[PDB]
């Protein structure tokens, strides 16, 4: 029914989704082991797990996921680790050589050979499927090797099927801090290959994740496990009105409709409100009012840009927990009335609304607190413009001195698609300036 | 500023060995190594 | 699954082979017999990075060892641990070579070539899928050079997509004893410098320096030595064999490493080195980790990166951290000298981190860097021998060789290339 | 069968032997199905009254 798939690709893609399963297990209270007690719901697979789970006959719920990774070292730990009966074991399917963080060299020189495997999985989890909404992918622009096989297999799956969404969740280069120096190279080159085939495409940072997490959480010493927890609420929040049932019901066919003005410019950003730690929600008070306030604070935003530079498109907002249409409509109507928020003269309207009643959960052992309503916040900027902006003035230079080039043309390519993505991230800013400008 | 301060070390080891006493052995020990080189060369 | 050959040579090799091997082996908890021990296991799944399987638990080295001096291997045989090895691959030669470079690379290696090849051969279509190649040589030594030359020409050409390492030892800047040393480095550098692709340089006198500064303890053993550059060696390979992130593969590392193909040479760096009584006066914090770990002292290599500026950097560690403390400490000396960089390129470090640490001390860490700073050698030894060329004297031993004047022409231009190439891009 | 000695004859040629390779091109990318976005800040036709 109302089912989409899970895929993992790089070694960027994986702890993500071992935190986003280690969530994922527990509103339906699965233990490591994968049964549901004896309390009735086994048979043939129709409970709200239907969404996430395939739990057959032998009473074993299945993850409609595929890890595919490059070097057998964390596939192997993570089927070293608890959950190795929950996986399904060529579902986690692994290579055995590194991209180099070279584009093309995982593009060309290896990407060949575990395509067909990986389609037919894809194939056979297909035909068992029944709505087949689409499809949840992660990788990584500073894809060490998620970038060149991503970009062959989805254009592969795009091609061959023509009738659904794709949603894309990268983790976007970090301005000014860098782990790579190929890093502007292959994340240009994935940009230009996937902005044409990219239907919903959310970008996040992990230097704001940082500040966050020593802003208000009060926690100094964080880690993937923090990061990764709070991304993983994200995603569960916007694919709760799937999990469960509420007063109205929203879906990524809307989110798509509504959300992105146009073609191509489908790049907007996320945010999360009710992040506090657990002394500070102690004592003080959490309502509707104030958290959109601060969610509408720039700096909570996860993105290092500034809205009060750029102009407003589009805001879809997700209230999860217990909430009134009364207060809704008043703190919206506020906050339309504000005064920072430069809406452009094009929508007078720009907040897509959305509910459910089951609140968020916490994390067995975890940081954030103990959360009554929630709230995620989704929203078309043309402040993003930036971070481009920044990235094409340092390729311009490394490129004019052409360091490592050798690389890439020894091992097949040339500058030209160099010189195409060049343009094509051209077009992109010249779009988004007028398009902000009345 | 650092062009003063190296030029006024010059003359000031220059004008030194004049003295009556002071032999061969020591001019050799000091002429490659008179001040650790390093003319701060913008120090961090 | 990937998986690595060593490669022995000179008598440098002999010593640097058995330290080398005793450390990994008693990191990985072996017996001196060969008996697994099982402690912490992810050591023993990954065991096969290195090790070949013998039956009843035992575990062989995948070491080919080669000398032409056999009391070198004698006194290996002897050790505490060389009864690990196998008498299989003892290749070694017939004679003497009184290190002189024509000979070790033209007269002797002739007949020993084809054995050393084969035996490696073998070697190599047992394992399953190679990287490449580490060899630990000389490249002041002579009879290390001529065998080391010969082979790593050699097996380029059959195994053109494989890691090429090779981690050499430099002359002293100051004092060598062996005199035709220059010629041996001239010689060896011009093969090397086409045919390798990463070669890590490092000095004794700095090593003397760190005895002197941090060891303070009067009297060392050349083992001591040893046992200094083995903790780069295990720090430099401890990645592959280890969970938790950190992208390892040394090629991961090399194409984010060098910009250009003549650009080959590395300065090593070791981490925290606690004198005598500092053990208790020091708080083993990330902070000083790192400011020690990268200081003008602590480096051991060839010369102070000050003479010049960096292109380059990368950082391995080991231990139960976190990204913040070395990633806002990178920032944090990034704003304290963004001037001895080059603009030429921003975020010019390179990260690596691995969660099990060694044992002895929690926290570690290892560098390497590529800084414009070889000039300093390279200049001093193209004066070196344009002085002893000037009256080619001692020639007449290469002349009976055959080796005549045109090969040091054909050489010394090609430094030329080095040195002006060097100074062009950051100057 | 023999190992093909390589005599003292030479070597490489003043850096000889290298991997350098600069070619030329300026071949296309795939087809950007996606349209045009914008219409330059231009109309479309409506306000039509009659009285
Ligand atoms: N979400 C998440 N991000 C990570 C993780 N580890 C590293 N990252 C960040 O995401 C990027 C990882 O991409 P890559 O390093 O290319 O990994 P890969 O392409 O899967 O393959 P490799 O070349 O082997 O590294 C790095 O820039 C990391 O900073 C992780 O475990 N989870
Ligand atoms: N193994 C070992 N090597 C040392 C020691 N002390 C210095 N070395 C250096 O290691 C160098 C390399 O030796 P080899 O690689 O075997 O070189 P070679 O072809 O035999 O030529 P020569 O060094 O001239 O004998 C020597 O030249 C020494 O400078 C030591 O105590 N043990």
């Amino acid at each position: 029914m109302r089912e989409c798939i899970s895929i993992h690709v790089g070694q960027a893609g994986v702890q993500i989704g071992n935190a986003c399963w280690e969530l994922y297990c527990l509103e339906h209270g699965i233990q490591p082991d994968g049964q549901m007690p004896s309390d009735k719901t086994i048979g043939g697979g129709d409970d709200s797990f239907n969404t996430f789970f395939s739990e057959t006959g032998a009473g074993k719920h299945v993850p409609r996921a595929v890890f595919v990774d490059l070097e057998p070292t964390v596939v192997d730990e993570v089927r070293t680790g608890t959950y190795r009966q929950l996986f399904h074991p060529e579902q986690l399917i692994t290579g055995k050589e590194d991209a180099a963080n070279n584009y093309a060299r995982g593009h060309y020189t290896i990407g060949k050979e575990i395509v067909d495997l990986v389609l037919d999985r894809i194939r056979k989890l297909a035909d068992l499927c029944t709505g087949l909404q689409g499809f949840l992918i992660f990788h990584s622009f500073g894809g060490g090797t998620g970038s060149g096989f991503a970009s062959l297999l989805m254009e592969r799956l795009s091609v061959d099927y023509g009738k659904k969404s794709k949603l894309e969740f990268a983790i976007y280069p970090a301005p000014q801090v860098s782990t790579a120096v190929v890093e502007p190279y292959n994340s240009i080159l994935t940009t230009h290959t996937t902005l044409e085939h990219s239907d919903c495409a959310f970008m996040v940072d992990n230097e704001a994740i940082y500040d966050i997490c020593r802003r208000n959480l009060d926690i100094e010493r964080p880690t993937y496990t923090n990061l990764n927890r709070l991304i993983g609420q994200i995603v569960s929040s916007i694919t709760a009105s799937l999990r469960f049932d509420g007063a109205l019901n929203v879906d990524l066919t809307e989110f798509q409709t509504n959300l992105v003005p146009y073609p191509r410019i489908h790049f907007p950003l996320a945010t999360y409100a009710p992040v506090i730690s657990a002394e500070k929600a102690y004592h003080e008070q959490l309502s509707v009012a104030e958290i959109t306030n601060a969610c509408f604070e720039p700096a909570n935003q996860m993105v290092k840009c500034d809205p009060r530079h750029g102009k407003y498109m589009a805001c879809c907002m997700l209230y999860r927990g217990d909430v009134v249409p009364k207060d809704v409509n008043a703190a919206i109507a506020t906050i339309k009335t504000k005064r920072t928020i430069q809406f452009v003269d094009w929508c007078p309207t720009g907040f897509k609304v959305g509910i459910n009643y089951q609140p968020p959960t916490v994390v067995p052992g975890g940081d954030l607190a103990k959360v009554q309503r929630a709230v995620c916040m989704l929203s078309n900027t043309t402040a993003i413009a930036e971070a481009w902006a920044r990235l094409d003035h340092k390729f311009d230079l490394m490129y004019a001195k052409r360091a490592f080039v050798h690389w890439y043309v020894g091992e097949g390519m040339e500058e030209g698609e160099f010189s195409e993505a060049r343009e094509d991230l051209a077009a992109l800013e010249k779009d988004y300036e007028e398009v902000g400008v009345d | 500023k650092i062009g003063h301060d190296v030029d006024y070390d010059v003359v000031r080891l220059r004008l030194r060995q004049r003295h009556p006493h002071v032999c061969y052995e020591q001019a050799q020990r000091l002429v490659n190594d008179w001040d650790p080189p390093t003319p701060a060369r913008s120090q961090t | 699954m990937r998986e690595i050959v060593h490669l022995q040579a000179g008598q440098c090799g002999n010593q640097i082979g058995a330290k080398f091997w005793e450390v990994i082996s008693d990191e990985h908890g072996i017996d001196p017999t060969g008996t697994y021990h099982g402690d912490s296991d992810l050591q023993l799944e990954r065991i096969n990075v290195y090790y070949n399987e013998a039956t009843g638990g035992k575990y062989v080295p995948r070491a080919v060892l080669v000398d032409l001096e056999p009391g070198t291997m004698d006194s290996v045989r002897s050790g505490p641990f060389g009864q690990i090895f196998r008498p299989d691959n003892f290749v070694f030669g017939q004679s003497g070579a009184g290190n002189n470079w024509a000979k070790g690379h033209y007269t002797e290696g002739a007949e020993l070539v084809d054995s050393v090849l084969d035996v490696v051969r073998k070697e190599a279509e047992s394992c399953d899928c190679l990287q490449g190649f580490q060899l630990t040589h000389s490249l002041g030594g002579g009879t290390g050079s001529g065998m080391g030359t010969l082979l790593i020409s050699k097996i380029r050409e059959e195994y053109p997509d494989r890691i090429m390492n090779t981690f050499s030892v430099v002359p002293s800047p100051k004092v060598s004893d062996t005199v035709v040393e220059p010629y041996n480095a001239t010689l060896s550098v011009h093969q090397l410098v086409e045919n390798t692709d990463e070669t890590y340089c490092i000095d004794n006198e700095a090593l003397y320096d760190i005895c002197f500064r941090t060891l303070k303890l009067t009297t060392p053993t050349y083992g001591d030595l040893n046992h200094l550059v083995s903790a780069t060696m295990s720090g430099v390979t401890t990645c592959l064999r280890f969970p938790g992130q950190l992208n390892a593969d040394l090629r991961k590392l090399a194409v984010n490493m060098v910009p250009f193909p003549r650009l080959h040479f590395f300065m090593p760096g070791f981490a925290p080195l606690t004198s005598r009584g500092s053990q208790q006066y020091r708080a083993l914090t990330v902070p000083e980790l790192t400011q020690q770990m990268f200081d003008a002292k602590n480096m051991m290599a060839a010369c102070d990166p000050r003479h010049g500026r960096y292109l380059t950097v990368a950082a391995v560690f080991r231990g139960r951290m976190s990204m913040k403390e070395v990633d806002e400490q990178m920032l944090n000396v990034q704003n304290k000298n963004s001037s001895y960089f080059v603009e030429w390129i921003p975020n010019n470090v390179k990260t690596a981190v691995c969660d099990i640490p060694p044992r002895g001390l929690k926290m570690s860490a290892t560098f390497i860097g590529n800084s414009t700073a070889i000039q300093e050698l390279f200049k001093r030894i193209s004066e070196q021998f344009t002085a002893m060329f000037r009256r080619k004297a001692f020639l007449h031993w290469y002349t009976g060789e055959g080796m005549d004047e045109m090969e040091f022409t054909e050489a010394e231009s090609n430094m030329n290339d080095l040195v002006s190439e060097y100074q062009q891009y950051q100057d | 069968a023999k190992v093909e000695i390589p005599s003292p004859k030479d070597f490489l040629k003043k850096h000889s032997k290298e991997k350098t390779l600069p070619p030329k091109k300026k071949f296309n990318r795939c087809s950007p199905k996606k349209p045009a976005v914008p219409l330059r800040t231009d109309h479309p036709v409506m306000g039509i009254q009659s009285g």
